[PDB]
């Protein structure tokens, strides 16, 4: 549960980043 | 555009740029020695490409081909005796153009050799202007002796004949029939190409009704596969491959090593073309007969998966012929394994043990394949694909994912037991795990050929279960408790045990045992404990008792007679001679009997 | 390179601080320059030290082969040498005859593995005396 | 021949543990190989695990430790990690990134190689058949090894299966009626203790002229050791299929090797397989154990022996079980054995074997030894589960045949198993121990050998 919820955090991070490089 | 380039990597999944208009599994070519790849994700013009081959020296801005075909396999005459890569690259022919030993990282070897002349037959109903289907046979390839390679129209291809080749030796690049529809005309060679994942379809999925002797005499008395029998077994694997390889009822076999040990691998691919069966009163190769689909362990992760998928259609096109094919596969385990890899490195949520939670939805895509069906086109036929699908677990648990979505999925389970293996009990089945679903079906059958056989498939599987319960009380109480038809229980289930369920899969006299033999020894084990168990209760509250030990010493011959069943050679010894010699056992059992009542 | 542990540099490092530690030694058993058959024995390396070579001079002609560079080989020669002159500097009050010393360093040099024999043992109980005294 | 000049870059964007993050890239290649200047003036090499656009991602070999993110120039090669090779790697000792350790010059390469090997036609492979006498009655009787196969040494921790692995490396030779295994030896994150034993044992031998060892020890960087193995087969897939040598190579910890592969792989914020292993760990051991085999038109061949520790002894962990369906079985050595001083402590019950089938036969080994291994192996197990009612149920409940099986396995692990360190007994040696201690039980109890068989040799 752990590991794949910070997997899944990593996740969010990288998408918000790829929006935000589009801006 | 036609090319993309790679935007990046890592291990066996590129991820590319200008891909605008690609599809979810398009298959691509990466890198300047264009290494095969099929796309498993989109985003703007960006794609995902799951690669095939080893990715080491791949560089961003490499070309980035992409083919407008999913992952497909070429159907067609030269599949009888080949052996495959997980993609369909040919073995053979690869060695034979590399002149090495190694296969060359995007090597391009035409899947059907377009070299080798075939015999075509045109099939005389057709004429120009005739009308056809997916799925009609329009000429017969001489492929081989054993086999008959049916030339069909393509599923999803229909239309009116507007040439024919007349009956002569052809290339598989000749095109042998031209048909149109729409004002579209249309040209087909000897080959046809079909997508690996998607089901070639049938006119009817029909039930399974006829078994498919395995030779094992526990498997085939006590838990029966089917014509179409969708499968299952713990690997532990190589006796049932060879046993069904030389003896099933299926005149088409198909093998598919998908993560397969590299030296196990060659000991498949160097016996088979070794091995043989008598067959048509002539004696043949049963590579003659078969294809292998071979993938060794460090073969990349994605053709571990496109080895099933390969191995299943190959199977599908002989059914679509009316070939019963039997496919074995080496372990769904090795292929979960593949599926756990590709989901890791694509960033899925994984669900228990690390698997993705849709590997029961890729193992039922693969499972649900099987099965008798009536085939497409008009030629009426019926083929079959039966799938024995192996599954070894960590620690040979059965509650291991793998074997739990198996489980839901197949209708025969063979559950091979360490503790019988151990003991060198083979075939190390254990007949109280193990089920088939196929004997509602399977009744039919044997009350019209063997009308015995239920009476005593029943009796037999009673005796075993009271064995259990006789053998663990014995652990406590010793012989003390136990009444004498208890004993005469535990005699005739150890007969049974090591007489009739156990069979050694190298020695000839038990390599494959016919249904014939099978039925005998076992009308004659438990025609034993019927009249045993007779002769003792016949004296319940009686001034004598004939006793488990009075039975025993007299019926001393018939009970070595018993065992002895086994050693009848199927082969010097025909079934009449068999079946005439165990009809003796039966009287010589009831006279010897008699002298007690 | 990496030899025993230690790189390139500080290889030959204890190579020429091997090869001015035996000459040191020699010229502490040997100022009256008598003991020539113990000398001999170390006469190959010796000679970059008994002539005014340079540090650098010594490590330069180590990498380049013309210095010894088994450090293996000039520990085990170190060893014999060193043991030798703690028994002539812990006898110091009665300086021994130089026939006995070559004698002691011959059998000394013909043992397998000196540092752990009784000699040695003799050696560790009179620097404790001395030590001590 | 790559006469293009090679690339320098100060653009480390970061340095996360093991790797180091460049960026402004020009077409960086996966799998790429990089050396990095420190601000110290020393070199490190390095490889590239993910490229993206400008992005690389750098694997650094001989540790990151030291690296800054503005002075360190990181230089490209434009290829792969392709080891020179040759067959002066025998007679020598290397560190775990392949640069010599001993006292002499550089590899002068006969080729490159690259140390991903390439994949082994099946079609071209042989079957491996001919048997290797070990030496040691466990894997020469209850199991066998056949030249060719890679059948691996696991343990329990601190159990000496080093010494078995040495043993092996003594003693292992064809079966009698230039026939010498050039070995091969690589040590991943092994203890000085460990390394200091077989450097020693091939120099003591005598053999070390024809033997190569990598060795990367515990105190050397982790990442080390992933390339270790591959070297190993690279140097063994020269030796065997260009030079024709029969080669057996040993891994002496695929475990301590799996641990590098998970501490990059935490490093590069990978999706975890169970445990906290890579899910691609099937697929990458994959890439050393299946360098082994017989192969078409050459004479030579390679062997594997690795040697697993399993961790808090975990049959099931994911190190030994997909080892377990990658090797052709495992042999297994078990505190059990060990705690009651039995040397060597290998464990037949939970030992397995491929081969066993094949590599044993009339005309190849003795006709009775295949049987022979079969009842013999079946009366441990049964011995074991009459040693479990002994307690259980108390040793008086036990029948005449139950005590026949108690007095069959304490023979058996004393007079089979046990062997001690120096003894050499051939596979015919073996298998006539193997006969005595089946004559503990009346012949009728012999169930698993034919009654031909039994006649021949049961009476002896």
């Amino acid at each position: 549960f752990y590991r794949l919820k910070k997997i899944q955090e990593k996740k969010k991070i990288i998408k918000e980043k790829s929006e935000k490089d589009l801006e | 555009s036609t090319f993309g380039y790679v935007h990046g990597v890592s291990g066996p999944v590129v991820t590319a740029c200008d891909m605008a208009g690609a599809a979810m599994y398009e298959l691509v070519r990466v890198g300047h020695s264009e290494l095969v790849g099929e796309i498993i994700r989109l985003e703007g013009d960006m794609a995902t490409i799951q690669v095939y081959e080893e990715t080491s020296g791949v560089s961003v801005g490499d070309p980035v081909l992409r083919t407008g075909k999913p992952l497909s396999v070429e159907l067609g005459p030269g599949i009888m005796g080949a052996i495959f890569d997980g993609i369909q690259r040919p073995l053979s022919d690869i060695s034979s153009q590399t002149q090495s030993i190694y296969i060359p990282r995007g090597v391009n070897v035409s899947a059907l050799s377009r070299d080798i002349k075939w015999e075509f037959i045109p099939s005389k109903n057709l004429r120009v202007g005739s009308h056809i289907t997916g799925g009609d046979i329009y000429g017969i390839v001489n492929e081989n002796s054993l086999i008959k390679h049916k030339i069909m129209l393509p599923p999803r291809s229909r239309g009116s004949v507007t040439y024919i080749a007349p009956p002569g030796n052809y290339d598989a690049s000749d095109v042998v029939l031209e048909l149109e529809f729409e004002g579209v005309k249309e040209k087909l060679s000897m080959v046809q190409v079909w997508p690996v994942r998607q089901v070639r379809p049938v006119t009817e999925k029909l039930p399974a009704n006829h078994p498919l002797l395995t030779g094992q005499r526990v498997l085939d008395a006590l838990f029966p596969c089917v014509q179409g029998g969708t499968t299952a077994i713990p690997g532990a694997k190589t006796v049932i491959s060879q046993s069904l390889s030389k003896y099933s009822n299926s005149d088409v076999i198909i093998y598919v090593g998908c993560g397969e040990r590299g030296n196990e691998m060659s000991e498949v691919l160097r016996d088979f073309p070794e091995l043989t069966m008598e067959v048509d009163g002539k004696v043949e190769s049963i590579m003659k007969r078969t294809a292998l689909v071979a993938n060794t362990s460090n073969m990349p992760v994605a053709a571990r998966e496109a080895s099933i998928y390969t191995g299943i259609t190959l199977s599908e096109y002989f059914r679509d012929m009316g070939y019963h094919v039997s496919m074995m596969a080496d372990s769904t385990s090795r292929w979960a394994e593949a599926l756990r890899e590709i989901s890791g490195r694509l960033a899925e949520m994984p669900a228990d043990s690390g698997y993705p939670a849709y590997l029961g939805a890729r193992l039922a895509s693969f499972y649900e394949r099987a099965g008798r069906v009536k085939c497409l086109g008009n030629p009426e036929r019926e083929g079959s694909v039966s799938i024995v699908g192996a599954v070894s677990p960590p620690g040979g648990d059965f509650s291991d994912p793998v074997t739990s979505a198996t489980l839901g999925i197949v209708q025969v389970f063979w559950g091979l037991d360490k503790k019988l293996a151990q003991r060198k009990h083979f075939p190390s089945v254990n007949w109280l795990i193990s089920y088939s679903k196929y004997m509602r079906a399977l009744d039919e059958y044997y009350d019209k050929h063997f009308t015995e056989f239920v009476p005593l498939r029943t009796k037999a599987k009673e005796i075993l279960q009271e064995e259990e319960d006789l053998a663990e009380i014995v652990q406590l109480v010793g012989k003390a408790s136990l009444a004498e038809t208890d004993k005469i229980t535990l005699e005739v289930a150890k007969l049974i045990k090591d007489d009739f369920l156990q069979q050694n899969g190298y020695t000839p006299y038990d390599r494959f045992c016919p249904f014939y033999k099978t039925v005998g020894m076992l009308s004659n084990m438990i025609s034993f404990y019927d009249m045993a168990r007779r002769a003792v209760e016949t004296t319940a509250q009686s001034d004598n008792k004939i006793t488990w030990s009075i039975i025993r010493e007299h019926m001393g011959e018939i009970l070595y007679k018993l065992s002895s069943m086994k050693f009848k050679d199927p082969v010097k010894d025909g079934e009449a001679k068999i079946k005439a010699d165990y009809a003796q056992l039966l009287e010589d059992m009831q006279n010897a009997f008699r002298s007690l009542e | 390179i990496k030899m025993g542990g230690l790189t390139s540099e500080q290889y030959h490092s204890q190579v020429v601080g091997k090869i001015g530690y035996i000459a040191r030694c020699m010229q502490t058993i040997d100022p009256e320059n008598n003991l020539k058959k113990i000398r001999e024995d170390y006469q190959d390396v010796l000679i970059w030290a008994e002539k005014n070579y340079r540090f650098e001079e010594i490590l330069e002609a180590s990498k380049s082969g013309k210095c010894p560079n088994d450090l293996d080989a000039l520990s085990r020669r170190s060893l014999i040498l060193q043991e030798l002159l703690r028994l002539v500097s812990s006898i110091s009050p009665f300086k021994m005859k130089l026939d006995l010393i070559e004698s002691q360093y011959e059998k000394m040099k013909q043992h397998v593995n000196l540092w752990k024999s009784d000699y040695h043992v003799k050696l560790n109980q009179l620097n404790q005396l001395t030590d001590y005294l | 021949y790559l006469s293009q000049p090679r690339l320098t870059y100060k653009t480390v964007s970061g340095v996360n543990g093991p790797l180091v993050i460049l960026d402004h890239v020009k077409f960086p290649r996966y799998a790429e190989i990089v050396h990095l200047t420190l601000p110290d003036g020393t070199k490190r090499s390095g490889q590239v695990l993910e490229v993206s656009g400008s992005k690389a991602v750098v694997q650094v070999f001989e540790g990151t430790s030291g690296i800054d993110a503005k002075k360190t120039s990181c230089e490209f090669t434009g290829d792969i990690l392709r080891t020179p090779v040759s067959e002066d790697m025998l007679g020598r000792v290397f560190n775990g990134s392949g640069k010599p350790i001993d006292r002499g010059p550089v590899v002068l390469a006969e080729d490159f190689l690259d140390i991903m090997g390439q994949p082994i036609n099946p079609q071209c492979r042989i079957y491996p058949e001919e048997m290797i006498q070990t030496g040691i009655s466990a894997i020469d009787g209850m199991n066998s090894i056949a030249r060719g196969q890679k059948i691996p040494i696991f343990s329990a921790a601190g159990l000496p299966h080093n010494e078995i692995a040495a043993q092996i490396c003594r003693q292992a030779g064809l079966v009698k009626k230039e026939e010498n295994f050039a070995i091969v030896f690589a040590a991943m994150g092994v203890n000085m203790e460990t390394a200091r034993f077989f450097k020693s044992d091939f120099e003591e031998n005598g053999s070390m002229d024809n033997v190569c060892l990598f060795l990367n020890l515990a105190n050397d960087p982790t990442i080390e050791r992933i390339i270790t193995p591959r070297l190993a087969l690279t140097t063994a897939e020269f030796l065997a299929y260009q030079c024709e040598k029969h080669v057996l190579v040993i891994l002496t910890d695929m475990s301590s090797y799996a641990e590098a592969l998970r501490e990059v792989s935490a490093a590069r914020e990978e999706v975890p397989g169970r445990r906290g292993f890579p899910g691609y760990m099937y697929t990458d051991l994959a890439t050393i154990y299946e360098r082994a085999g017989r192969v078409e038109g050459r004479n030579g061949s390679i062997t594997q022996i690795p040697i697993l520790t399993m961790p808090n002894d975990d049959i099931t962990h994911p190190i030994p079980d997909l080892t377990g369906y990658i090797t052709e079985g495992q042999i297994y050595v078990d505190r059990q054995l060990h705690n009651r001083q039995i040397y060597p402590p290998i464990n037949v019950l939970p030992s397995l074997s491929r081969l066993m089938k094949s590599a044993i036969g009339e005309g190849m080994t003795r006709k009775d030894h295949a049987d022979v291994s079969n009842q013999l192996y079946a009366c441990y197990a049964i011995g074991k589960d009459v040693q479990a009612m002994k307690a259980v149920v108390g040793e008086e409940a036990l029948t005449s045949d139950d005590l026949l099986y108690l007095e069959f396995l304490q023979k058996f692990e004393k007079n089979f198993i046990t062997q001690g360190p120096y003894e050499n007994r051939t596979v015919y040696e073996t298998l006539d121990i193997g006969w005595q201690l089946l004559r503990i039980f009346p012949k009728e109890m012999l169930k698993r050998i034919p009654q031909s068989t039994l006649s021949e040799f049961y009476p002896r």
